[PDB]
């Protein structure tokens, strides 16, 4: 459906002024009809955006209730409804058993819902955003007048005119202009103003002069053109349908969760069933039948599990809120962990996004100056009466201004009226020099040439601040070698001397190498007039050369660029030390793309692309072995021509990857691209060419403050100050979660095993229920909650930063290991702990071991009121059921006791609690918490009547200790092997 | 005693319910206090 | 295979088969020690048969029996469990001076046969006759209902005294020694009669305190036949009946706490 969105465009920036008006049936002139444009209405529709369609939130909440856990709960919910319906007809039952316990379950299901459901949110206004670009009206030339129209009711054909200052309405043919710049960054992430002209200039429609489009505004002077696209049609209007129609798709969280619910699902269905029928093998009334399945669903659905999930990434989300780092999608919060592969935009991600003065060539030399928001680095010259010199050309041969009221922020952070060399210009100075307006003040400009397309330099006649002098001082900046060809000596140290050929040849090295690091360089060099040949009062005309431009001294070369952020070299390092593969993806020039690249460490040092090899050996590049160059630059142009198979050739081929001049649809094609390899990948842009790559993204990531409002709707997380650091943040606190969370389900699955073993023996040894269906919630969504969800707050046990991305097919949350641990051995251990505290309470009631086997039948029967015990004494129904329900309640007691040692070891996978610690201060509440309440559930009085809980002996509390301490040394016996020996077997069985 | 061996068959659950929701009360607090040592 | 190899499955069986038997092994363990800190003749707890239950013969779908007076197999259900009882009081059952004694034939105080200690052997109980249970196949109109107190080792049930007023005031007042049983519907649509050791509608103190089924035992509890001749037929009566005493307790919830429930019905 979107196959043909992800192609490049066609155009008709080709054809004559005229031969467009024949294919649109329009004047140039009068523009058309008022009928005529009526007409292409009805037919074309309107020029609007439609919103694609979305799934309700109904449908959304309910298709969450029914999930592996939730099917189960409800089959629980129904067949106790189902025994009560039974009962109700058969023998009046007063009870409230089946009834509430149903009623329960099914609150469950609906409660569980709401979590999943938050969990699993999708806030998307893609198209919303694009909608905000089309103005609200549009100025049109209709039956030879100008009149303004809603613009929705632009139709392909009219003729419409736009100057500074409002967004173009549509895409146009640009058939009569006057000084016309735009600014293109919604297609090229671009800001800086392109001139827009009649003239056909490229091929290429995205990059000629002839054609303006929609979703971009025009920044200066005139222009007038024939609508050729509306709506959907235009060439941004489809990025839109491509944007906000890609399929979403399922996180890799999200499918690990799904995974280990199938697996306990499957256990569930397994023993549910195995044992339905060996009750009835065993011949039990299927309205017994029912009531023990009832159960076993209960046992082995762990119900409080989905929800403690949610909870552990909501917590790990307001940590990194703290950090300025804000997330749309809860899952979002571990993708970043399992990424592979970073797809970055440059412009205003990378980099700061503005011209920043980067070097100087003065004295023969090159200075670096520091490109750093927060000027981090250090200074390169002050001494020098040669920098003097040159910093005052800076600030006196520039038009630029600070806008009002900036005084408060940061002179590399205020906004400049003016283009961004002469912002740069001004930034530098004032930085290093003060304020530049007292040097302004202190040399008053009387006459001055400003940058001319022909002169190719901008020059400036001040009045000389010195009092000593107060004459007439020339300034002039422009194109190095134009600044050259005007220049007789040179401003060496302090002392100007003729230029001989010697240091015009170290200005060529200089302006080569600073041209090489992809800096634009500027020529600087002034000029004092003889005080005899001009007056105090000399009249210089700037219209005639009334004064001399020739013979002039040259000071120094200036360069700039738009600098990388300050964390982004140590960042990208950073990525990469994690086993972070990071691509270059830019609708940027290649020359600046890759100048970049090697800036922020996306190049190494010492690698090549094939030209590179073939320069360096002067060799042509098809002489050139491929596979030598492990860094390539591609250009969007050649990409076009390419298959996807040759594409992914190209990713798999090298290390060092950057994509310049691409267009937003093959962001998304090389997002697809590494994808379609199998890796997770991350998106990280601000712009609005970022959008469908960011929605392809596993998670994309947006620029909080430079961010466009596309982005950051298109992203799964934001960066709200822009912090790129944030980055390596997010991926460390994405592993941590995804190791904290396999502690935090063993914890929770361990205790299955000690609410199923009892159902089990009570059919195959006849014996008292120990553990009831009750009890069982009581523990799931009542005393495990606190400690399950505590494990969240575990620092990492080694250095996550040091290995590997997990493989997304091999590394699973819930494994073969993770089963074997929590339902083979320690819930086995805490199965007998609950038994050993049973068969306690009730041989030191009367009913020893031995008596117990085969005594349901009677125990159960309501009628006999009268059951021997060992010792010869006799119990009515009522008695005998206060006794067994304080087995329920010791038993709900002996988990608790024997999870407090299961917290403690679920604690870390490897290290030891000696080497770990006990500093997880949420964890510790856990355990003082969860006793609490398990106290209070058997001393609260009335609790015996709503949970059938009974007050406990103190000695009663102390029956599962001995095998809370056993679990305690077993498993830290075990990591003790795991550590002592990576080989493997302890490994390969039980680490997690 | 012989034929006034009633205590016996007694146990005092009100004491016991008393100090097992003192104990569980306080086990709160302290709890309450190791976390907020930092919120 | 699914997991691993045979060598992995294997060692993997190894494993399980001495954790598991170590595990079993422990929990032994820990059973032998609770047993060996228990007494072979009395438990350590008694607090929850503490007032004693009373239970009778007539095997209650409900706490009710109902049947048809001119029909046989109509009552057959509750003379099956009613034999059963009083198949236990037999006279050959109790033969010779062991481990059985001849005590007095009208209501008696207690008797201490020592501590609960095996220093002596099988402590000898009071021998009683289903004869001394008179009119009571079984009533096939009107039934012939048998009453019990739940044993409860080392329980001495101490009978009220005459100091204030009584539900049956004083008549047949052997206050020294007889625990009375007193059945009751208001609703006064019956006949009750009552019999018993010595002719008293009560249990003889004699046969207190019990020692246990590892100190005596062939022991025999006293028995109360309750018989209700009602000249009423065809409607459920809710009949009650209730023992009295110091050490005698009810509740609201175990409804056979010193008292019984039976829904008689003669539908006849
Ligand atoms: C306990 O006493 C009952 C009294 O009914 C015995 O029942 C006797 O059963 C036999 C054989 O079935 C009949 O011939 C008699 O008529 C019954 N009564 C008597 C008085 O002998 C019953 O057998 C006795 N049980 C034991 C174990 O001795
Ligand atoms: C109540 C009692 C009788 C039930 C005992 C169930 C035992 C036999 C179960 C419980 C957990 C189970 C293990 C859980 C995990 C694994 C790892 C997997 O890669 C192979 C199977 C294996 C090794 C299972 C084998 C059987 C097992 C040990
Ligand atoms: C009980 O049986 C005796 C004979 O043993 C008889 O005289 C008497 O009438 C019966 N009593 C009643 C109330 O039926
Ligand atoms: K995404
Ligand atoms: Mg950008
Ligand atoms: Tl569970
Ligand atoms: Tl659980």
């Amino acid at each position: 459906l979107d196959e043909l969105k992800k192609e490049v465009s066609m155009d008709d920036h080709k054809l004559s002024l005229d031969e467009l008006h024949n294919k649109y049936g329009t004047d140039l002139t009068r523009g058309l009809t008022n009928a005529r444009a009526k007409e292409i209405l009805a037919r074309d529709g309107p020029n609007s955006l439609t919103p694609p369609p979305t799934t309700p939130e109904w449908i959304k909440f309910c298709r969450q209730l029914f999930g592996g856990f939730s099917i189960l709960l409800w089959i629980g919910a129904i067949l106790c409804f189902l025994a009560y319906g039974i009962q109700a007809a058969t023998e009046d039952e007063p009870a409230n058993d089946n009834l509430y316990l149903g009623v329960v379950l099914s609150t469950v299901v609906i409660v569980t819902g709401c979590f999943s459901y938050y969990q699993e949110a999708k806030s998307s206004r893609i198209m919303d955003s694009f909608k905000n670009m089309v103005p609200q009206q549009a100025l049109v030339i209709r039956d030879g007048e100008k009149s303004t129209i809603n613009a929705e009711f632009v139709v392909a054909g009219d003729l419409v005119e736009v100057k500074g200052g409002d967004r173009i309405p549509a895409d146009l043919r640009i058939i009569s202009a006057h000084g016309c710049k735009v600014d293109n960054s919604s297609l090229t992430g671009e800001s800086e103003p392109q001139t827009r002209s009649p003239e056909f200039s490229s091929e290429n429609p995205l990059e000629t002069r002839n054609i303006a489009f929609f979703s971009t505004n025009c920044v200066e002077g005139t222009a007038r053109g024939v609508v050729v696209y509306t709506g959907d049609r235009t060439v941004m209007g489809r990025i839109a349908t491509l944007a906000s129609g890609l399929e979403v798709g399922r996180t890799p969280i999200a499918i690990e969760i799904e995974h280990f619910i199938h697996i306990i699902t499957g256990v569930a269905v397994f023993l549910g069933v195995s044992f339905f029928i060996l009750s009835l093998i065993l011949g039990y009334s299927w309205l017994e039948a029912v009531i023990f399945l009832i159960g076993i669903i209960v046992a082995n659905v762990p119900e409080g599990l989905l929800a403690t999930v949610t909870v552990c990434l909501t917590l790990t989300a307001k940590r990194m809120a703290r950090k300025n780092c804000l997330v749309k999608n809860l899952e979002a919060v571990e993708t970043l962990g399992s990424t592979s592969t970073i797809c970055s935009d440059k412009t205003g991600t990378l980099t700061q996004n503005r011209m920043t003065v980067a070097h100087m060539w003065f004295d023969n030399q090159i200075h670096e100056a520091d490109t750093t928001e927060n000027q981090s680095g250090a200074a390169f010259d002050k001494t020098s009466a040669t920098w003097s010199a040159l910093s005052r050309i800076a600030a006196l041969c520039n038009r630029a201004v600070f806008q009002a009221g900036q005084d408060n922020v940061p002179i590399l952070k205020r906004s400049v009226a003016g283009d961004a060399s002469e912002s740069a210009l001004l930034k530098c100075i004032e930085l290093c020099c003060g304020s530049v307006q007292g040097m302004r003040d202190r040399n008053p400009k009387i006459v001055e040439i400003p940058f001319n397309s022909t002169n190719k330099y901008q020059l400036s006649i001040h009045e000389n601040e010195k009092s000593s002098e107060s004459r007439y001082l020339l300034v002039m900046k422009g194109a190095p070698e134009r600044i050259l060809d005007r220049c007789s000596t040179i401003l060496l140290n302090g002392a100007e001397e003729p230029l001989k050929e010697d240091m015009k040849e170290a200005f060529q090295n200089a302006y080569l190498e600073l041209g090489g690091l992809g800096e634009r360089v500027l020529g600087f060099c002034h000029f004092a007039l003889p005080e005899d040949k001009y007056n105090e009062g000399y009249p210089f005309d700037a219209d005639e050369p009334n004064f001399p431009t020739t013979d002039l001294c040259f000071v120094g070369l200036m360069a700039m660029i738009d600098p990388p952020r300050a964390a982004v070299p140590d960042a990208v390092g950073k990525c990469r030390s994690a086993g972070i593969k990071v691509i270059m993806v830019t609708g940027d020039h290649p020359i600046t793309a890759k100048a970049i690249a090697k800036g922020v460490g996306i190049i190494s040092e010492g690698n090549e692309t094939i030209e590179d090899i073939a320069a360096r050996l002067n060799i042509p590049i098809g002489q050139v072995n491929p596979r030598d160059a492990k860094a390539c630059v591609v250009h969007g142009s050649d990409l076009k021509d390419l298959s996807t198979e040759v594409l992914d050739d190209i990713l798999h081929y090298h290390t060092e990857i950057v994509f310049a001049r691409t267009s937003p649809q093959q962001k998304l094609i090389i997002v697809e691209g590494c994808q379609r390899q199998g890796a997770i990948v991350a998106v990280t842009g601000d712009g609005v060419n970022d959008s469908p790559a960011l929605k392809k993204a596993d998670i994309g990531v947006a620029m909080g403050i430079s961010g466009s409002d596309v982005s950051k709707q298109a992203a799964d997380m934001i960066l709200l100050d822009d912090n790129f650091a944030s980055i390596v943040t997010g991926v460390e606190e994405g592993r941590l979660i995804f190791d904290n969370l396999k502690k935090s389900i063993a914890y929770t699955l361990t205790s299955n095993i000690p609410e199923i073993t009892p159902f089990l023996v009570f059919i195959i040894g006849n014996v008292p229920l120990p553990l009831g269906t009750v009890t069982i919630l009581c523990i799931d969504l009542g005393t495990d909650m606190v400690p399950a969800i505590s494990l969240a707050y575990e620092q990492a046990e080694s250095d996550i930063m040091k290995r590997q991305p997990r493989n997304p097919k091999t590394d699973k949350l819930v494994n073969e290991r993770l089963i074997s641990m929590a339902y083979g051995q320690i819930g086995m251990i805490q199965a007998l702990g609950g038994f050993f505290s049973y068969f306690v309470i009730l041989a030191e009631n009367g009913f020893l071991p031995m008596d117990l086997i085969g005594k349901r039948v009677r125990w159960d029967d309501r009628w006999i009121s009268d059951v021997e015990d060992s010792f010869g004494q006799q119990w009515t129904y009522e008695q005998r059921k206060i006794v067994e329900f304080t087995c329920h309640t010791s038993f709900f007691i002996s988990i608790v006791v024997v999870q407090w040692a299961d917290l403690i070891i679920c604690k870390t996978r490897r290290n030891s609690i000696f080497q770990q610690g006990m500093k997880n201060k949420i964890l510790i509440f856990g355990l003082f918490e969860e006793t609490a309440l398990a106290a209070f559930l058997s001393y609260c009085p009335g609790t015996d009547v709503a949970l059938r809980m009974y007050p406990l002996k103190p000695s009663w509390w102390f029956c599962a200790f001995p095998y809370s301490l056993i679990i305690f040394l077993y498993d830290e016996m075990r990591r003790f092997i795991i550590r002592r020996s990576p080989g493997g077997w302890v490994e390969q069985e039980t680490y997690y | 005693e012989g034929p006034d061996n009633d205590e016996r068959f007694t146990y005092d659950y009100y004491r016991l319910r008393v100090v097992g929701l003192i104990v569980a009360a306080v086990l709160c607090v302290i709890g309450i206090i190791i976390l907020l040592a930092g919120k | 295979f699914l997991g691993r190899t045979g060598s992995s499955w294997f060692k993997i069986f190894l494993f399980y088969l001495i954790f598991y038997g170590c595990l079993a092994g422990i929990f032994i363990g820990t059973i032998q020690v609770l047993l060996l800190t228990l007494s072979d003749f009395e438990p350590k707890y008694q607090d929850r048969v503490a007032p004693p239950g009373l239970s009778h013969a007539p095997y209650a779908i409900k706490t009710e029996i109902s049947f048809s007076i001119s029909n046989p197999k109509s009552y057959e259900s509750f003379v099956k469990s009613m034999h059963k009882l009083m198949d236990l009081y037999n006279e050959s059952s109790q033969a010779g001076n062991s481990p059985f004694e001849d005590c007095s034939d009208t209501p008696a105080d207690y008797i201490k046969r020592g501590d609960l200690d095996d220093s002596q052997g099988q402590k000898k109980a009071c021998r009683f006759s289903r004869m001394w249970l008179k009119n009571c196949g079984y009533a096939e109109g009107k039934p012939c209902v048998v009453a019990k107190l739940n044993r409860i080792i080392g329980f001495y049930p101490k009978p009220l005294k005459n100091t204030t007023d009584l539900p049956e005031e004083l008549q047949a007042n052997y206050n020294q020694y007889v625990l009375p049983l007193r059945c009751a519907a208001r609703e006064k649509i019956g006949s009750i009669e009552y019999f018993g050791l010595g002719g008293y509608a009560g249990f003889p103190l004699q046969y207190y305190p019990y020692y246990g089924k590892r100190l005596q035992k062939k022991y025999l509890q006293p028995l109360l036949a309750i018989q209700f001749t009602n000249l009423t037929q065809n409607m459920e009566l809710r009949i009650e009946c209730k023992v009295y005493g110091e050490n005698i307790d009810y509740s609201e919830k175990d409804r056979f706490r010193g008292r019984f429930e039976v829904k008689i019905e003669v539908k006849s």
